[PDB]
Order: C-alpha cells, then structure tokens, then sequence
C-alpha cells in the first residue's frame, strides 16, 4: 500500500481563539543509546599465518601493515573505555541512597539498585540486561568498567539526581525534599509551581504507573532494545564474516596454509602463501576499516548520550524534543548491554478548552499586557492564565504592566482592570 | 614490548606485545601402518605399454611407496607434478593413487597437461584444469618400435573405445617420431583413510605440549590432546568454523584428538615509563593462572621471561592472569588500566601495585522531606578546555611517491 | 503414480566432523518436495533411468526387495554392476552378468566383494568415474508412505569402477514397495549438531524464502 | 600533559606520514625495496612483473594512509563543529546548558589558539558554604496558602524566610515576596507562619 | 550558487559513479581493459591468468 504519514488534522487557527489545556500528563519515554562497542584485538600474525614459520617470514616482507593495523584496533579499543567512562563517570562522588524513601509520594523502587543481586543491578537494568542477547588470533577485550562497576555509577547519577536535583552537577550535592525538587522543574518549564502541590498525589500516581508500564513494555517487547541489539550483531557478523575469510582460496591451491607447505616445496609454496598473505590482510584491513568506521558511529552515540546525561540527568534541558517528547522535567540513567538508557519524565498537556482571546486589554485608555500568560474568556469574564495548564486569575495591575495607549494596538478588547 | 614499540623508551601504560619468544618445538609423525610395497617396479617396467585410444590404468591401493626412488631414477626424461612438488610425495599422503600407462611419439608430452590442446587430449586423454600429480615420461624407442602400426590414437580421463582409428608405424630408425613412454599418477587426497603413504618411519604420539605434527601429510604444528568430540565412525577429520583443521583421528589408534595453536593466550606488559622503572607485571589474557606456565611453554622459555610464571606475586583477574604485579585491597584512581575493574600503578620500597579501581569517594546526601541545603558563598572557576581544530594539510604527488 | 519427497535424501558430503556449524555445500541432492515414482512388487523389476544419480528407498518388513543391477545396457555386453542384501551378508560386484527381463532371487569383472515396519533410504551416484552409495535403515510411524521428516545418510560405498551407468533395476524374492527419485545439482545449508551430525537442512534452490 | 589532545593531533599525524615512509622499505614480495635496483638488475618482461608488486604495495600502502586520514579528518571535524558550537554559544554567549561550557553554571568562556586547536576559558560560578535549613514547599497565612515568587522558603529554627535558590541571601517573608494559591488544605507539608503585608 | 552544499552532494555521487565506472576501462596489468577480448581471444588456463 501507499504508506500514511500519520492522521490528518486541520488546526482551528483563527484571530481570536486559544486552545489552553486544562490538564496534564506526565510521560516517561524511554530513549536507548549505544556507548560502546564489543571491544576486539586481534594478533594480525596470528590470524593471517596461524604459527607457520615460513607465513611468519612472508608477512615481514609486507613490512608496518601488521603492527599498525593492531594500533587501529587498540585505538579502537581503549575508545570503548573512553566513551564509557565519558557518558557514566560524569559524577566525582558516588552518592549512596538514603535508608528512608520520603519522595512525596514518587516511587524510584523499580530504577534504584536491589540488595538480593550479587551485582546490584537495579529491576529495569535486570529487564534491560536480559533482553539483549577465538583461536584464528582474535579476541575480546573486557571493558574497563565492569557491568556492577557501571550500575554503581547509574545509581550515583540516580540517587544524586533524586535527592539533590541538577546541584550534583554545579557542586557538591544539595539535599532538597522531591516535592520541591519538582516544583523547581515545574518553574523550568513555565507552568507555576502551586500547580505541582496542588496535584501532588497525582503526579505521583502518574510518575509510578509509568514507571510500571515499562516494566510492562520491556517485559513483553524486545524489539525496543533494536538499537544494542542491533550494535551486538553489527560486531559479531563482523567477526564471524572475518573468521569465515580464513576458508577462502583468493586463487591459492587450498585456503588452508598447512595444505600447501605440505604440499609444495617452498619456491612454489612462496607463490601460493602470497595469494592467502594478500588475501586474508585485505580482509582484515576491510575488517579495521568497518570497525574504525563504526566506532566512529558509536562514538557519535556516545557523545550525544554523555550530551543528555549532562543536560537532562545533571539538569533540566529547555531544548525541544531533545529528552523525549514534551517539556523535559529530569531524567533517570539506566545501565544496558554496551549502552545506556534514559527514563526521560516530561510534562504532555491535555484536556483542552478553547477560549476567546485578545493580545492585550484596553483600561482606562491604557493598554494592559500580561506579565506573564494570556488574556482569555469564558465568553462573559475576562482572565489572565499562564499558558501550560488552565489557571484563570482575576486581572489586576499585579498582573498586567500597561505600555501605550488604545490606538496602536490590533485586536486589543475594552475590560475593566482591577486594582488591588 | 621494546621491540613491539620498536622503541628503547616506553611510556607509562599496558601495550600489547607482538609474541617475540623462541618456541623451539619438536616434530611428530604418524601414518597407518600397512606394510606392502606399491608395484610401480610392474608399472615403470611393463612388457608393453597400451595404445593411448585405450590407455592402462591401475589402481595403486593398500600400500608403501618410494616417489623418492622414482624421482632419483635416470630414466625419466620428464617428471612434471602439479598441484603437488616430487620431493613432498614423501611427507604427505594419499587414499588412493592411479596409474594411466601408454605410450606416445615423442612429440606429443604437449598433449598430457591439464587442460592441454590438440587431438588426443580432445578425443581420449583429456586431463581436468586442476589435475593433482605427476606426468613421468621417457624414450621407448628400444622395445615398442618394430613399424609398429598396432600403436593407436583418436569429460576427463574417458577411454575412447571413415575412421578415427589413426595410428604410429613405429620403428627403431626414427627422432621425435620414437615412442615415449609415459605413466600419469592421479592423487587422491580425499577426506577418507589413507592408504597410500610414502617411505617416512612413524614416530610414538605426544600430548599436551606443542609439537611440528604430521597426520597423514597433515604438516600442522599445534598442541595435541585427547577429546571428547562425538565423532560419526567414518569421520576422519573435525573443522573449525575457519575451516581449518581443530581435530583429528590418529591413524594408528582410532583416539580422537584435538589440535590447539600455540601461545593463544595473548600477552599484554604493565609498565610504569621506563624513565622512572625498569619492573613490569604480565597480564596473559584469557587463561586461567594455574595454566599459564603450560599454556606459554614456559618449560622452553627464556629463565628472565620465566620469572613471569608462578612466583606467589600472581593475581586472576577476570580479563585473564596477572602476574610480577603486587595485589591491593585499597582501592585508588586508575592509573594503568588492566580490565574488567582492575587497574595497576607504580608505588612504595617500590613494585607495581594492582588493585580494583576506586570510582570515587563515597557519600550520603542528607536528604529528608524538609531538610533543604542552600550555598552561603561562591567561587569562580575558571575551567580549561582544549579542543582540536584542524590538522596537518598533506599532499602526496603519488605518482612520486610509487615511482618516484 | 508419484509422492512427495518432503525433506527426504540429505547425505553427508564429505567424511568431516563439524560441530554446531551451519555449513554451506553444493553437491547433486533430490530437491525437496520432489515427485518421486511409486512402485509395488507385483506383475516390480522393471529397467529405469539413472539420469544424473538416484535417490532410491523401499518400505520393508522381511527383505523381500533383495538387490539391484545397473549399468547401460544389463545383457553381459558390458562390466554391469551387481548389488544383493541376503539377511546376514552384503555382496557387490561388476561382470558381464547375463538375466531374462524378469530377474528373481529364489525363496572385465574388476570387483568383488561381501560383508511396513522399516523403511530403508538410498543414494546411488557417479562422478568423476567413482561410484558412490549412501543410506540409512530406520522403524517408520506412517504404515503407507515415506514418512514426513528428516535423517542424513551415511556413506556405505566408494568404488573408483568408472562405468558410464544411464539404466537400472532393483530384485526381488519370488518363489513390498520402493521409490524412485533423481539428484539434481542443488546449494544446501547444512545444521551440524553438537555431536558431528546433520540434523536440518534447506534446498536454496527451493523458494525465495530458501534463498 | 595538560594539552595531550593538541599533541595527539600532531603526533597522529607525524606518526601517519613517518609510517607511510617506512612501508617504501617494504619489498611486498619484489626482489628489492627499491625500484632502481629492479630496473638496473632485471629486464622489462621480468622487471615489469616485480615493479608491478611494488606498484601494488605501495598503492595500497597509500589508500591505506588515505583512508585513515579521511576518518581523522573527520574526527577532526566533529571536534571542530564542537568548538564552532562552544565558541557561538559559550563565548559569543552565556549558555543554560549544564556541563557544556565547563563544570558550574556558565558565566563566560574566553577563546585562546593554540597548535591545531582552541582552548576554552570558562567562567564558571561554584557554590559553596553550604548552611542545612528546615523547609516547606509553601507558607499559611490567614488560611491562604503562599508560595515563594522566586527561590525557597527555609527557617534558621526561628524565624521563616524566603531566600533565592544559589545564594543564601534570607528575605522576611511578604506579600511582594510571595504568590497565594488556594487554601491550606491541599499542600502536603505546608507550615504555619505570619506573612507580612508591606 | 546559493545552493552549494546540495549540489556538491549531487556532484561528488556522480564523481564517484563515474570514477567507478571509468575504472572498467583500466588494464591493471590484463592484456585488455574489456572482459570479453580476453574470453574470446584466450583459451581458459592463459584467460584465468
Ligand atoms: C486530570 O487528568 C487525570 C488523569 O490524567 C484525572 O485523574 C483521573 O480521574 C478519574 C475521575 O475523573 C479517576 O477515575 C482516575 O483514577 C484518575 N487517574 C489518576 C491517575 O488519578 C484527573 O481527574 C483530571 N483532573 C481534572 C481537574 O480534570
Ligand atoms: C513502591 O512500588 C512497589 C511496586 O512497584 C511497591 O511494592 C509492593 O509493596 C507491598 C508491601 O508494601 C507488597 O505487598 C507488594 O507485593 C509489592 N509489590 C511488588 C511488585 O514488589 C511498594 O510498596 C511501593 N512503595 C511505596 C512507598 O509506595
Ligand atoms: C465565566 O466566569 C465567571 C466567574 O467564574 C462566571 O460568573 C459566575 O457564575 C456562577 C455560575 O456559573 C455564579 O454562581 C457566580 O455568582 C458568577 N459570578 C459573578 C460575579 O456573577 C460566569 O458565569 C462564567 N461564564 C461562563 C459562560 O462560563
Ligand atoms: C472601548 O470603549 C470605548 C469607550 O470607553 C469605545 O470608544 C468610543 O468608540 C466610538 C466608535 O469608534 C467613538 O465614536 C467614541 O468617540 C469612542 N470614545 C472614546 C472615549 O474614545 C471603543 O469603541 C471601545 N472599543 C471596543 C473594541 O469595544
Ligand atoms: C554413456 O553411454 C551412453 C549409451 O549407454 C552414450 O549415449 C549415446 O551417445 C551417442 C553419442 O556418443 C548418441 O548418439 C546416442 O544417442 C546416445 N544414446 C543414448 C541412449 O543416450 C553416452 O554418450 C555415454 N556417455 C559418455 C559421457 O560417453
Ligand atoms: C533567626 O533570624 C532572626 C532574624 O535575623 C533572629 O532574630 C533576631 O535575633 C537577634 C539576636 O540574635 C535579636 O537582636 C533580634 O531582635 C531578633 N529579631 C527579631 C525580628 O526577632 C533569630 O535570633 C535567628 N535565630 C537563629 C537560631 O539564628
Ligand atoms: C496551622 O495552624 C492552625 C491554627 O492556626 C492549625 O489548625 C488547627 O489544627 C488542630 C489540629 O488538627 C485542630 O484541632 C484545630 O481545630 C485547627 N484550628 C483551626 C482554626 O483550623 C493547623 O493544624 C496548623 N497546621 C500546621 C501544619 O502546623
Ligand atoms: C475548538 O473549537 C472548534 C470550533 O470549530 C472545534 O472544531 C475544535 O474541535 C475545538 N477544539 C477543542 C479542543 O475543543
Ligand atoms: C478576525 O477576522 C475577521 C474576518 O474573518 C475580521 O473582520 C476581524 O476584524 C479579525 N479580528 C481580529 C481581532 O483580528
Ligand atoms: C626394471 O626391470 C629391470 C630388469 O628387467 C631392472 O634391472 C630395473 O631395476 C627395473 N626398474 C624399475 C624402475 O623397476
Ligand atoms: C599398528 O602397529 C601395531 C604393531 O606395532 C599393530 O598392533 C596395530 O594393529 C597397527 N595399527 C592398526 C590400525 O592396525
Ligand atoms: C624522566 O624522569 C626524571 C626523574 O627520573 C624526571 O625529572 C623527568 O621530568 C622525566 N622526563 C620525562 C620526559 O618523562
Ligand atoms: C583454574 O584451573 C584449576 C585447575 O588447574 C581449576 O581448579 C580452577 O577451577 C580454574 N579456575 C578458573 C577461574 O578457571
Ligand atoms: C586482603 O583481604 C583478604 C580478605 O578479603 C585478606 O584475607 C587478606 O589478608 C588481605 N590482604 C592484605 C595484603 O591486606
Ligand atoms: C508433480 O508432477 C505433476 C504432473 O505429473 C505436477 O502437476 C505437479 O505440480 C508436480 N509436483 C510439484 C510439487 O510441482
Ligand atoms: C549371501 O550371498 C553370497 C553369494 O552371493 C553367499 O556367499 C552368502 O553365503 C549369502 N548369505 C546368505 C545368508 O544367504
Ligand atoms: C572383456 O572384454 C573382452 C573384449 O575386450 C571380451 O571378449 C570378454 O568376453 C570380456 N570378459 C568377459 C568375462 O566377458
Ligand atoms: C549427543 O549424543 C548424546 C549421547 O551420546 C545424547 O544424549 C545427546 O542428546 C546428543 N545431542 C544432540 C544435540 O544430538
Ligand atoms: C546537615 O545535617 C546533617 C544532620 O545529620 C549532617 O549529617 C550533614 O553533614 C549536614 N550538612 C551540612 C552541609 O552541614
Ligand atoms: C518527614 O519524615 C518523617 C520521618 O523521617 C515523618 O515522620 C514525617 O511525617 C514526614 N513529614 C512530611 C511532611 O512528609
């Protein structure tokens, strides 16, 4: 079929009317990122000569190919250690959990590390680390941090960012109770703090049923892991498809190098093992330049992610759309199998009214603008509310700074404004 | 590591070592046993060869043999092997062989090649492009000349039983028009048993250290063991994903054994800069310490590198065993990085310390639902960072470069 | 008549051990779900065609299908090859032969040799002037008919006899049923099980999922 | 040590082109490493045979540098489009955007070259001298609810005070300092004081 | 001219088409650049080379 866009929809735009909502949702969209990939080495003498001492003497002959293809490799190599460290190791302290979960009603139970795991993986990083899945002088080359040794710093990020907000970042860590915590990110997306306290069992209960509903979605659906998943095949296709160029003739009698010095005698010999030594070597400098390349890739990755949990983990990030969808309010680091996933909590609006509406108010000849919101009306009264979460205030000159008079401005409407 | 670097300075670091070390090895050789010798003695000296339109072949089977007896007789004006060279007929062996007989005018050895043109090659003698053995031919002229119109000529090797019927009247007046004889041997280096092997005397059987093995002509060198590897009865061989050779039944006692390379665990050295140390520790990645000195052939090793093999200063991490490096249970910043959590330095009096990295200093926020902590003073930093921009503009005239 | 092959006529293409691998080969195989010919031993021992190499099964419960002979012509104008199964023994062997068209086992000749409840499974091919047969004995489930499934046939036979066989025909007791299929050159994935044994199989050639 | 990044750039490079020379010692299979030698001791049907390995080598030994340096150039770039970024909008402005432009929050940065490079002074405020208080999210008055227009409400364990949230700076709490919203009655953990009415 | 960023990401794709293409008219070292000389005028142990 021709494939769909999405829906359509025609906006009701006209000179006069706003949509304001009237409330909201918290939603926790998950984002996964690479960090680092399956870190190789390889013994280029080993896997193109396998012990053969007269292979060993051709390859010197090819002279630098060798030793700084193993540099490239080990360049690679120590950019997994880099990149991990970079995108976890952002913190200097490693900032424990407290022994009483007082969080205003917020429930982190499921992301903050359990006591009953040998490695104290918190639930979501045991989903998480569940759903993702030699001789010829290849090898791999553990991380430098290890998977428990990544969960200390996930928590530390996690606890920091809990109990201190973005001041683990700037400084040493401030305690500050969630509740208040929250109503600073509130402020940092324009929506007046009294709106958290007021509806503070109810972002709770928000925040904890989505929490739930990825417990839910990672439980049931492996397809969201895509992104590692897919960085784990990309690294073991590449090393199945270089082991599997060993059995390959490149126009030599035999691809298996003892064959022919049992075969041949060595004047001969030498003219075959050229064959398999050019074949096998463009084999591996097409390996190291995919792997070079790719780890370029990754690295993107891994700076963008070591970017949000600067920005959104250690702060709060005004930039649109880039800590999932809606107004960004924090972020929760989760470790994953060469990556990281964040639980990235923003505010979506909801439950809209339409309203008349007017860019300023005629008084007394002068005109009144808000301080901050829009001037709305129900049909009959005028108010001013902020504009991410329906609020109608009386309008005074508390609210509203005058600049002008009536004749300038376009659309501007007669109300009367009260003073206090 | 030096020689890796190709530097007499290193600095302060963990470098993977190109494995530099002796390995002296010893060889080992083994072959079915049967006793026959092959009746090339009837085959090199037959009464009369057959007419190339319907050349002799006989299966040679069950048997040993002296190419090396043939390759040393003056006989033989020509001797030519492909895909195999005279002297490893020797070393290698085979399933079987076969020995076409007949004889030719003198001319015409252009014919008998792989692939090779003109009429009999094309009607009755035609040889496959990857023939594997030997084409051995000489003068005739002393017994199938008379003439002796009898001697005949017209998919591979197809016997092919107006008239093609042409034929030679050959006589012992003839020069390129003498008859040559000539024998092709065809070799069978199929997967089976062997059963034709050449003069070479069986050696007894090692295990469990690195040996120069032949199997049959399999020429590998690697430690052999025993195994467990459920072969089917008539498997003779077991392959690696590399398709290479990763088992073997012995010929003479139908054991299966394993082959393994030699020194597969990977060596990495643990230096302070040499401008401050001369001590380094070992890490042999992968291998399981109790191993390590069987594993490097540390039995055959240099007594300066051996001191990197047992010494109680050994340490298994989980990248694989550390030894000549002093372990710690305080933990500190990364100084070199080892793997998986570990990490050494250079420290007081003085060894390489290594221990489990420390990610920093531990600490409680004092967090309560009405505890709040607010900053009654600053400081400005002033931070530094350092970003590259650019890099060496390069321009290479190639063509000076190749062939300057 | 014909049945359905299903997966049936896989054999070991070379005398190597590998384990766990899905190994890559292209040999001459009946293709999968192919129309095999369907015979009954009554009023059988015909002369078939062997085209380029022969799949061959019979569906047993007391030996009466005992043997086989082929080769171009079956009238001693030629080395025939001879092949009999008698309880206890196994005899092969290549000779000018002489039979009637009507052959029964009673209830240049350069080799010689000797050693429904079952089915019992075949391959019969020559290349490069060496014959080769693969086969495998097994009880069956299905009491008609080549039972859907799989099972690899392990190699009896190579002999290096290098006779030029078109025709064939198979022997009975007198005083039973078999299939007829034939090879074609095909690419197959072979699964190699843990213990040195092929245990799946695709025809590549098959469909565009095969492929 | 401090400019190891600025040095890695040059020594990569350096150690790019001193490779590259060196792989012309390599015979790559030719009777000799230098090509005057081939076409002073064999002749053209022989010698082209051994000139052409060398010609093969060496190209590939080329393609080889080539491909590194288009991957370096642009691991370059991504540190040069970085850079361009912190120069527009660290030194050409202030930024919001937490550990982009140094550590603290982002006052200033001052552009300095440097071999191949740029390096960043950044301003940066750190807080320090922290003081613990008690706190609330709001204040009762006279059955209203107040909230803090700017900053927190914190308590010396006396007196009540709102001060801005990264300086303690301790205001008397007022009608100017402080929005209503509501009643008392919704807030979990408000507490009592007086707000004053100026 | 304004364009010039999308153009010279047209303009190197087919540089680099090009090039590829123009590379079956090179010899590396073959008695022709075109396939079909060799299997015509060469019999298949010399062709192969
Ligand atoms: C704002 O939206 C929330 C849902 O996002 C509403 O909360 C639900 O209210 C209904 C009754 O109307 C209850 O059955 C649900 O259990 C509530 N859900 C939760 C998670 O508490 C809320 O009532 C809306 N508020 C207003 C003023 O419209
Ligand atoms: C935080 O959420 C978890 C579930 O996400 C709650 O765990 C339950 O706790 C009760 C006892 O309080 C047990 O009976 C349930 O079996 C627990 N469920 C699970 C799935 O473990 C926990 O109580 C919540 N804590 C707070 C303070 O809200
Ligand atoms: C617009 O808002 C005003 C204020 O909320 C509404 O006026 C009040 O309406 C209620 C009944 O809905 C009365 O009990 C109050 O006494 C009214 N206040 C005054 C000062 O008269 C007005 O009704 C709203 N209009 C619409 C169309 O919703
Ligand atoms: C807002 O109210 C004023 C009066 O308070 C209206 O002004 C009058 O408008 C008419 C028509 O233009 C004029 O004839 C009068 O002279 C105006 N009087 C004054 C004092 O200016 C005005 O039209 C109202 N505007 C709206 C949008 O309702
Ligand atoms: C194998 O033997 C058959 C006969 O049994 C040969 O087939 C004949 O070949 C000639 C040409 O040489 C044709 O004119 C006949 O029509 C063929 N007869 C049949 C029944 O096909 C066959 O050529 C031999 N195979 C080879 C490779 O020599
Ligand atoms: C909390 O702050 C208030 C105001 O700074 C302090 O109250 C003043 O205390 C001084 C003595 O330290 C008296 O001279 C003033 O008259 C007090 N002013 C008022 C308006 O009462 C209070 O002492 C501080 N408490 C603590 C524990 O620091
Ligand atoms: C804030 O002060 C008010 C009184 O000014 C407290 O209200 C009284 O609370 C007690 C205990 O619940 C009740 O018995 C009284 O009837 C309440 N009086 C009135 C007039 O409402 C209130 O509890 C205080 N709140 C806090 C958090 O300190
Ligand atoms: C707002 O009013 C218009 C009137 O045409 C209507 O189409 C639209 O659906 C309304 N939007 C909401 C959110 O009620
Ligand atoms: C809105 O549009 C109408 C015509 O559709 C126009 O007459 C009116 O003056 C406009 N009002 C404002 C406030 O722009
Ligand atoms: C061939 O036979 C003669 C005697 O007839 C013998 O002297 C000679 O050694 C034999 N040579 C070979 C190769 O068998
Ligand atoms: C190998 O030789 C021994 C005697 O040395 C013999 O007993 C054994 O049977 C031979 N091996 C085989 C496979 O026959
Ligand atoms: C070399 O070591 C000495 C101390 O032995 C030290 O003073 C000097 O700075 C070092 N130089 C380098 C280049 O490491
Ligand atoms: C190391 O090898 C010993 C036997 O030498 C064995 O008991 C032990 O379990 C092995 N340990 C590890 C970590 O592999
Ligand atoms: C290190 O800790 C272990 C227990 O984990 C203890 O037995 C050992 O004596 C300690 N060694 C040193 C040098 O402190
Ligand atoms: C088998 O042969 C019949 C015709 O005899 C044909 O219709 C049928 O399609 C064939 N089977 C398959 C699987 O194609
Ligand atoms: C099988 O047949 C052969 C002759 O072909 C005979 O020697 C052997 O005894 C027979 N065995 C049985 C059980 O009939
Ligand atoms: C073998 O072939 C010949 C003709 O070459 C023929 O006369 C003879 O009869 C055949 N042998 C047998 C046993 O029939
Ligand atoms: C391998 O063979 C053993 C018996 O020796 C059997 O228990 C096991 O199930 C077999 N495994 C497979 C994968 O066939
Ligand atoms: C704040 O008070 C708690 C009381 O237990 C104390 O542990 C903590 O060190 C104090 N912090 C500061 C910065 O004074
Ligand atoms: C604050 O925590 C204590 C226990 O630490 C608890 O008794 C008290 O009720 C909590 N108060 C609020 C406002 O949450």
């Amino acid at each position: 079929y021709t494939m769909s866009l999405g829906a359509e929809n025609s906006v009701a735009y006209s000179n006069n009317s706003i949509a304001i909502p009237t409330n909201f949702t918290i939603s926790v969209t998950t984002e996964i990122l690479p960090v680092s990939m399956t870190k190789t080495s390889v013994d280029c003498t080993m896997y193109i000569c396998g012990d053969s001492t007269e292979c060993s003497n051709l390859l010197l002959q090819y002279g630098s190919f060798c030793t700084q293809l193993n540099r490239a490799l080990t360049g690679i190599a120590v950019e997994q250690d880099k990149n991990t460290q970079e995108v976890f190791a952002q913190v200097k302290q490693i900032y424990k959990t407290p022994p009483i979960k007082d969080f205003g009603g917020f429930n982190f139970s499921q992301i903050l590390p359990d006591p009953s795991k040998p490695s104290k993986r918190s639930f979501i990083e045991d989903l998480l680390f569940n759903k993702v899945t030699k001789f010829n002088g290849l090898t791999v080359l553990p991380p430098l941090l290890t998977d428990e040794m990544i969960a200390q710093y996930t928590s530390a990020l996690l606890a920091g960012t809990i109990t201190s907000g973005w001041t683990f970042g700037a400084g040493a860590a401030l305690q500050i109770p969630f509740a208040m915590q929250m109503a600073y990110r509130f402020n940092g997306i324009g929506v007046t703090q009294n709106v958290l306290y007021e509806n503070q069992k109810l972002i709770a209960n928000q925040f904890n049923s989505a929490i739930g509903k990825i417990q839910d979605s990672l439980s049931s659906t492996a397809s969201a892991l895509g992104k590692l998943q897919d960085v784990v095949n990309q690294n073991a296709q590449a090393l199945n498809t270089l082991v599997k160029q060993l059995s390959s003739n490149f126009g030599a009698i035999s691809s298996v190098l003892n064959d022919i010095l049992s075969r041949l005698d060595k004047v001969e010999a030498e003219v075959q093992i050229d064959r398999l030594i050019t074949g096998r070597l463009q084999s591996l400098q097409t390996y190291v330049t995919q792997q070079l390349i790719r780890a370029a890739e990754i690295r993107a990755s891994a700076n963008l992610a070591a970017t949000k949990m600067s920005e959104c983990v250690l702060g709060q990030s005004k930039r649109v759309d880039f800590c999932g969808k809606g107004y960004h309010l924090m972020s929760f680091p989760q470790s994953a199998p060469h990556g990281v996933v964040f639980l990235h909590v923003t505010y979506v609006p909801a439950q809209e009214k339409n309203f008349t509406t007017a860019p300023a108010i005629c008084h007394d000849g002068k005109a009144h603008f808000p301080r901050e919101g829009v001037f709305v009306s129900n049909g009959t009264h005028w108010f001013v509310t902020q504009r991410n979460f329906y609020e109608p205030q009386i309008i005074t000159t508390d609210n509203t700074f005058v600049s002008g008079n009536c004749d300038v401005v376009i659309g501007i409407v007669n109300n009367t404004v009260y003073d206090p | 590591t030096k020689c890796t670097l190709k530097s007499f300075t290193v600095e302060k670091g963990i470098y993977q070592t190109s494995n530099f070390r002796v390995q002296p090895t010893e060889s080992i050789v083994r072959f079915p046993n049967i006793t026959n010798l092959c009746p090339f003695g009837e085959v090199f000296n037959a009464t009369r060869f057959a007419s190339v339109y319907a050349w002799n072949r006989k299966r040679i089977s069950n048997c040993v043999a002296d190419y090396s007896v043939l390759y040393n007789s003056a006989s033989f004006s020509t001797f030519k092997c492909y895909g195999v060279s005279p002297t490893k007929l020797n070393d290698l062996c085979f399933t079987n062989v076969y020995a076409d007989s007949f004889v030719i005018r003198g001319d015409e050895v252009r014919q008998i090649a792989p692939g090779q043109t003109g009429k009999i090659a094309d009607y009755n003698y035609k040889l496959p492009d990857d023939f594997t053995g030997c084409v051995i031919a000489w003068n005739s002229n002393n017994l199938d000349s008379k003439g002796n119109y009898n001697y005949l000529y017209r998919k591979p090797f197809e016997r092919d039983i107006y008239f093609p019927l042409q034929s030679y009247g050959f006589q012992p007046t003839n020069v390129g028009y003498q008859p040559y004889r000539v024998v092709v041997l065809s070799f069978e280096l199929l997967h089976a048993p062997a059963t034709v092997c050449g003069p070479k005397k069986s050696t007894n059987l090692v295990k469990n250290k690195c040996v120069n093995f032949n199997f049959n002509g399999l020429t590998g060198t690697g430690v052999l063991t025993e195994s467990n590897k459920k072969f089917l009865p008539f498997q003779q061989f077991g392959r690696d994903i590399a398709d290479t050779t990763d088992a073997v039944r012995d010929p003479q006692t139908l054991e299966i054994l394993d082959i393994t390379p030699c020194s597969f665990g990977g060596v990495s050295v643990i230096t302070p800069g040499t401008n401050t140390s001369n001590q380094v520790a070992v890490l042999y990645q992968g291998v399981n310490c109790t191993e390590v000195p069987v594993a490097i052939h540390a039995d055959q090793l240099t007594p300066t590198w051996r001191v990197y093999s047992t010494g109680s200063n050994v340490f298994q991490t989980r990248a694989g065993c550390l030894i000549g490096a002093e372990h710690v249970n305080n933990s500190y910043e990364c100084d070199i990085p080892i793997g998986a959590g570990i990490c050494a330095s250079y420290q007081t009096s003085q060894s390489i310390i290594a221990y489990t990295m420390s990610l920093g200093a531990e600490n409680s926020v004092a967090y309560s639902n009405n505890s709040i902590a607010i900053p009654t003073n600053f400081t400005i930093s002033v931070t530094t960072e350092i970003l590259p921009v650019s890099m060496t503009k390069t321009s290479v005239d190639c063509t000076m470069y190749i062939c300057g | 008549a014909y049945t359905n092959s299903f997966t049936r006529g896989v054999y070991y293409p070379d005398k190597v051990f590998r384990s766990s691998v899905l190994h890559s080969t292209q040999d001459l195989f009946l293709p999968f779900f192919s129309n095999v010919t369907w015979f009954h031993a009554i009023h059988d021992n015909p002369v078939l065609p062997f085209n380029d190499g022969v799949y061959f099964a019979s569906t047993e419960k007391s030996n009466i299908i005992r043997g086989w002979i082929f080769g171009t012509t079956l009238d001693s104008k030629t080395q025939s090859l001879l092949i009999v199964n008698n309880a206890t023994n196994v005899v092969i062997k290549v000779c000018e032969f002489q039979f009637c068209n009507d052959p029964f086992l009673g209830v240049n000749c350069t080799f010689e040799y000797v050693s429904f409840k079952n089915l019992r499974e075949f391959v019969f091919k020559n290349i490069d002037g060496y014959f080769k047969i693969y086969s495998k004995h097994t009880p069956i489930n299905l009491v008609r008919d080549l039972p859907q499934g799989f099972s690899a046939l392990e190699p009896l036979v190579d002999l290096p006899i290098g006779i030029n066989i078109t025709r064939f025909q198979t022997l009975l007791a007198l005083h039973a049923a078999y299939y007829v299929g034939y090879l074609q050159p095909r690419t197959f994935l072979l699964k190699y099980n843990e213990n040195g044994t092929i245990t799946d199989a695709v025809d590549c050639a098959l469909d565009p999922l095969s492929e």
